């Protein structure tokens, strides 16, 4: 199938003392491999899957300093918006970037992403032709216009279409016996009264992975989204996902109902019904 | 593998 | 923008009183990411629990996900109670083995 790289990154300004509070992390596909926290002891790059553990020091003192870099950019970044947005500097501000690349079945690139925020609100973004800019507002366009000045679409453009994409298959060959395995949902029903004459029946899929999944409830073959309810989908914890979905129906029409899971790891979409 | 330099805002 | 945070409180495994297993607090869709979140045994903090690393949605609201290992009993009451700066007082949701 499909796989993608993606980095994201969160610094958090402290005007009461100190720097910004960082956080990067790095995933491939919905693993997560890599860490850095400003607030954490060892200062480095750490690695979060086993798979990555085999790097060599050269790839763990260069992920360190570069990630370090990037602390300081959006450390600068936030004075800098503090003054573009005319803000006191009596208030903490937050700054949001995320990067990547998303490859095909056939690990041939397919897209690139470099994306940045500032107080949870689009700021600029790299468009899908890894030439152009999307700017938000007037601050935006200013840094629109000095990044056409820098090169920097070139820059990303390279990274997107090269780098990114051959580690992204480096990491899918090391990590092959979980990135490439595909997980399928493990699904079952659960019935649930809600008075002497009606019932929740409730749909669920537990430790698939990846996260992507679809739930649908039809009655009589029709789809039917009327009294039911659909959570998101959510971690498991082990680095699988778990989703339910539920209907409520009158009491002994429970086999009109059908619950519909489509999923990556099924070569056929699943249909499960209560068991009376 | 992250990305090197970063231009600023 | 303030993003009010959403919750999920549920278990790694399907509960049965007297095995152990692992409570989750899922909060994610909030904004800014400071926030509280604890793990509660009959109201009170549970200390052992850590949390996932900070990341964010497409949209840029944050999520996180709190847990520690717990046993499911038939007289013991889990839940999670978060505080952000969206919420007047924090909020607690009960872990329900059905949800
Ligand atoms: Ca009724
Ligand atoms: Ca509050």
């Amino acid at each position: 199938g499909s796989h993608s790289m993606r980095y994201f990154f969160t610094s958090v300004s402290r005007p009461g003392r100190g720097e910004p509070r960082f956080i990067a992390v790095g995933y491939v596909d919905d693993t997560q491999f890599v860490r850095f926290d400003s607030d954490a002891a060892s200062q480095r790059m750490e690695p979060r899957a086993p798979w990555i553990e085999q790097e060599g020091p050269e790839y763990w003192d260069g992920e360190t300093r570069k990630v370090k870099a990037h602390s300081q950019t959006h450390r600068v970044d936030l004075g800098t918006l503090r003054g573009y947005y005319n803000q006191s500097e009596a208030g903490s501000h937050t700054v949001q970037r995320m990067y990547g690349c998303d490859v095909g079945s056939d690990w041939r690139f397919l897209r690139g992403y470099h994306q940045y925020a500032y107080d949870g609100k689009d700021y600029i973004a790299l468009k899908e032709d890894l030439r152009s800019w999307t700017a938000a507002d007037m601050a935006a366009q200013t840094t629109k216009h000095k990044w056409e000045a820098a090169h920097v679409a070139e820059q990303l453009r390279a990274y997107l279409e090269g780098t990114c994409v051959e580690w992204l298959r480096r990491y899918l060959e090391n990590g092959k016996e979980t990135l490439q395995r595909t997980d399928a949902p493990k699904t079952h029903m659960t019935h649930h009264a809600v008075s002497d004459h009606e019932a929740t029946l409730r749909c669920w899929a537990l430790s698939f992975y990846p996260a992507e999944i679809t739930l649908t409830w039809q009655r009589d073959g029709e789809d039917q989204t009327q009294d039911t309810e659909l959570v998101e989908t959510r971690p498991a914890g082990d680095g699988t996902f778990q989703k339910w979905v539920a209907v409520v129906v009158p009491s002994g029409q429970e086999q009109r109902y059908t619950c519909h899971v489509q999923h990556e790891g099924l070569p056929k979409p699943l249909t499960l019904r209560w068991e009376p | 593998l992250l990305l090197d330099r970063l231009n600023q805002l | 923008i303030q993003r009010t945070p959403k919750i999920q409180v549920y278990s790694r495994h399907p509960a049965e009183n007297g095995k152990s297993n692992f409570l989750n607090c899922y909060v994610s869709g909030f904004h800014p990411s400071d926030i509280e979140v604890d793990l509660l045994k009959n109201g009170e903090r549970i200390e052992k629990v850590e949390h996932s690393d900070l990341s964010f949605s497409k949209d840029w609201s944050f999520y996180l996900l709190y847990y520690t290992e717990f046993t499911p009993t038939e007289k013991d009451e889990y839940a999670c109670r978060v505080n952000h700066v969206t919420l007047s007082q924090p909020k607690i949701v009960k872990w329900d083995r059905d949800m």
